[PDB]
């Protein structure tokens, strides 16, 4: 049938929870909790977290996306009571090949041409980031380092980077506690896949490196008795 | 007259192989090894055409399929590094387009029982012997002409030698959606795979990037009749067809 | 100027709904689409390939011999194969057809069982392999298998044996929930005669078994596919 | 009368989204558009102009002599030029092509290197200038440069030397993140012979080097362009 | 680009109102419609059948 | 799965999810003479299963 059920576009185009995070806004410095998960967060997007622990995309070799990040932010601190008074959240898609913020009140939240959105807490925002790929397809499964020269990092192959999401709060006034949970749902459009690949045996042990984990249990099942079935 | 198998002269440059038993051909996909990545740039062309002098059948060293053997794995564009005019074009330039034609032949008598699986795996990333958040540092990956040599040659620091996971985490009988052909000693003694060029970037360095791993692995063990030698040879020949390079009128000398 | 109403289900966030959304990079040409081989439009051409079946997976640690059905001499009218044809379970689970049918839900379609012999050229054997449909108790010996839809396609001149597996609709589809019911289909093989080994062979020969789906295959609903009760949130 | 739905992403404030907005002065004729020369539609015609290159910027304080490549007599087979062709870094950073390529991101296109001599009319010299492509180690002397794509276009009858710089695609574009890798291109010049000065010259002559982009140039994504880690909120 | 107004009765939830609503399974073929006998379109043909009357229901 | 504000609604359209070609509301027969799933409740023509929860804390 020519029905979009078992084709590739329906196959990968569902929206899945990636990158649960939890931020707040307190003060300039205030109480010494600034850097780890508070006042801002950068993700450095990678579908390597929870696309069923990298399976359906790893079934193919070469893909091309057109992503739709739908950021669902919510107020973990009782929104029913308060902790939501115009709590405007700022998202930001920092493209690959651009500097990353590492502070809440930092210059690259307001800089030039960095796509940033603002929405109410407890509401959503829909994106459409086009195919930001260095290669003509996303090399999800690549053999080779970056150079025999200086060589950027290692065969993680972050050269075909997709982007980097940044989330922060524009608010003030340390007298109180708030907490905001942000949950982004990636969805891929117009997915064009190439070069089918045999599936993995184990759940993985690394991102980027196609390593199979040590100390394994048997992935295949013993016969219930002998070759004699039933 | 009688049997008329395609065993005539495939002579090509310095290479005059023409050793074909049951000369049936399986190509990787519907795409043949094709030269042109585009038409033109609306300009006069001095395009690097080495197909007149790269299309030789560069054979390899022969490898001895014993009963206690597990498999062999060569990284295909980097197996031919220290050899041929193709290797000197590989170091001499940087970037090149290379479609390959791989002809694996196994000498076997009528009396030998066994089966082989040849398989061409595009962009075969490797699994480490460490098996953690580290892999081989690409010294142990592609020795060239010697292969990874999975048959009971275990080592430390580089790739794993586990044959069921085929350095990939995948599964052995599940590997056949890659291009493949079975060498059945009842039926045939050789196998041919026609490999077109495959990369998301149309032109690429083969010194840096390992396009293809080639694996020949025994699925069924070889049972020779007793009183014979418990070893059979595997010979693999590569004919890089419709091969292109980039560094036209540019490259002077780089020694390594 | 344009009067409008509300709709209940406002502020709704369907995860699964195809809505066109505005672009964060509204004016940016991407890396252009080139042609690379092996373009895929459907999982049907993924599962069109005969992979292999682990049938001799009755040893504890998993090795290469998990696919080698062991064939000895001087045995006849006794067991070679034997399997329930419940893909997604048992020995078919770890095939490519395995995790594909573990992906979807209720399925339909005929199959393409293949079978191939790994032995000497001067060796002969007759192997009856028999199919019994779902809802029928599988045969107990070569006799009862021969009264079934018996297939010989012998060994000694022919090595590659393919048999299509016709599909029959039970309750409109196939049950895709984990049970060990015995109405899924049954395929098994018997020595019609003893294996005739060549002189001073002194060992074993093996068979290789493949499976795939014919173009009649069908996959209908999609599921979550836990398979390990999955949750890992490790990011680097 | 007109039923409608919601959309998630309501109350959204995209900074970058082109939406027509109502006018604060809905009825006001502006100062009318007149014709003034030098109308510009693109940055391509901005970077079509050969500006100049500071090559002798090896003195500490910045003066006029930063662009004067110094040429002495009785030196041959030794260095004149030498540069990595990484625009946006090193000596090309402070050209107009410099801050333009610092504005955007990944770029493409051939260039137009120019070169011009500042000396006496009755003076002669042979200068080999050589290009080596990105990914190749640059030559060590006039010998190894001559085996490269050597260019003489000598001094003594011709002053203005232009050489096009062909672009070659590496990994589909040029890396635009700050690293000191050595695969960006390399252009350098050598005395093929010694400079023949006129009698009682007693000094130095200089060369002037320009750079621009050929119409084949391309600029693809836009960036923030800090360059000083910028923040000043001074208003008057 | 498209100016619009409000309507009183916004956020309304009529139980009885026929409005087309988006699909939770937007792409799923169901079990197909076959022909089985005794198709009914109306309660008139239900009550066209003489059933019976309990008249001696005085026990 | 859908997400909506408390005190507001959400509208679905689940298509005909039926094992049989019609919903057997009134069926005679068990599920098998074999293993037999449960009993002649006949949950084989299941319609679905709704799940409701809260994403909040504290």
């Amino acid at each position: 049938f020519n029905g979009s059920e078992t084709d590739v576009e329906c196959f990968l185009g569902r929206a899945a929870c990636v990158h649960v995070t939890e931020i707040q806004n307190k003060d300039a410095t205030g109480i010494d909790n600034h850097r780890e998960a508070k006042l801002f967060n950068d993700w450095k997007i990678n579908l390597s977290s929870l696309v069923q622990l990298r399976k359906k995309l790893e079934l193919f070799t070469y893909v091309r996306f057109d992503s739709e990040y739908t950021i669902l932010a919510t107020a973990s601190q009782p929104d029913s009571a308060n902790y939501s008074s115009n709590l405007v959240v700022q998202a930001m898609y920092v493209p690959p090949g651009a500097p990353n913020p590492k502070e809440w009140d930092d210059y690259t939240w307001q800089s030039a041409s960095n796509p940033s959105v603002f929405f109410k807490v407890g509401d959503t925002s829909r994106f459409s980031v086009p195919y930001v790929g260095l290669a003509s397809a996303y090399n999800c499964f690549y053999d080779g380092y970056s150079h025999d020269d200086a060589e950027t990092q290692y065969g993680i192959t972050v050269l075909n980077h997709m982007g980097s999401m940044a989330f922060r709060i524009v608010n003030e006034h340390d007298e109180h506690k708030t907490l905001v949970k942000i949950r982004v749902y990636h969805r891929a459009k117009h997915v064009e896949a190439w070069i089918p690949r045999a599936p993995r045996a184990l759940p993985y042990t690394s991102i980027g490196r196609t390593n199979y984990p040590k100390n394994t249990e048997p992935v295949i099942k013993k016969r219930k008795g002998d070759i004699k079935s039933y | 007259c009688g049997y008329s198998d395609r065993v005539q002269q495939i002579t090509l440059g310095n290479s005059t192989i023409t050793t074909q038993e049951a000369a049936n051909a399986v190509v990787c996909y519907a795409e043949w090894p094709e030269y042109l990545p585009d038409v033109d740039a609306s300009d006069v062309n001095k395009t690097s055409k080495p197909d007149t002098s790269v299309c030789r059948f560069y054979t390899l060293d022969s490898k001895t399929w014993t009963t206690g053997s597990k498999g062999w794995c060569w990284k295909l564009p980097d197996a031919l590094k220290d050899m041929g005019v193709f290797g000197q074009n590989m170091f001499f330039h940087s970037l090149g387009r290379s479609g390959y034609t791989v002809h694996v032949q196994c000498n076997a008598t009528k009396f030998h029982s066994g089966c082989l699986l040849v398989v061409v795996i595009p962009e075969h990333q490797l699994a480490s012997h460490e098996g953690g958040n580290v892999s081989v540092k690409y010294t142990f990956t592609h020795p060239g002409e010697r292969g990874i040599d999975l048959s009971s040659a275990n080592e430390v620091g580089g790739p794993v030698k586990d044959v069921l996971y085929n350095m990939n985490g995948t599964l052995l009988g599940n590997l056949l959606i890659f291009p493949h052909q079975f060498i059945n000693l009842r039926t045939n003694n050789t196998a041919t795979i026609v490999i077109p060029y495959i990369n998301s970037v149309p032109i690429d360095s083969m010194t840096r990037h390992n396009n293809v791993s080639l694996m020949v692995i025994p699925i069924a063990p070889l049972t020779v009749p007793t009183g014979a030698t418990p070893s059979l040879p595997i010979t693999v020949t590569i004919a890089p067809m419709c091969t292109e390079f980039s560094g036209i009128r540019s490259k002077s000398i780089v020694p390594q | 100027g344009l009067p409008t109403t509300t709709l209940p289900g406002s502020g709704q966030f369907l995860t699964t709904d195809d809505r066109q959304s505005p672009s964060a990079l509204p004016n940016y040409e991407p890396t252009p689409r080139i042609h690379i081989p092996g373009k895929v439009h459907n999982l049907l051409e993924i599962i069109q390939v005969d992979t292999l079946i682990p049938m001799n997976n009755t040893h504890t640690k998993d090795e290469v011999n998990s696919y080698l059905i062991p064939l000895n001499a001087n045995r006849q009218n006794e067991q070679v194969f034997g399997t329930n044809l419940f893909i997604g379970d048992g020995v078919f689970k770890t095939t490519l057809l395995g995790e594909i049918v573990q992906y979807y839900t209720h399925w339909s379609g005929s199959l393409r069982f293949s079978l191939m012999y790994t032995g000497p050229a001067l060796s002969s054997a007759k192997l009856i392999l028999a199919y019994t449909p779902p809802g029928a108790r599988g045969p107990q010996d070569r006799r009862e298998a021969m009264l079934g839809t018996h297939v010989v396609w012998d060994i000694g001149l022919q090595s590659t044996i393919v048999m299509t597996i016709p599909w029959t609709s039970g309750v409109q589809f196939r049950y895709t929930d984990p049970d060990t019911y015995t109405s899924a289909g049954f395929l098994s093989c018997w020595y019609q005669t003893s294996l005739i080994l060549p002189p001073e062979t002194t060992g074993q020969v093996y068979l290789l078994s493949f499976i795939s789906a014919c173009p009649d295959f069908k996959l209908r609903l999609m599921k979550d596919t836990q398979t390990i009760s999955q949750t890992v949130a490790l990011t680097e």
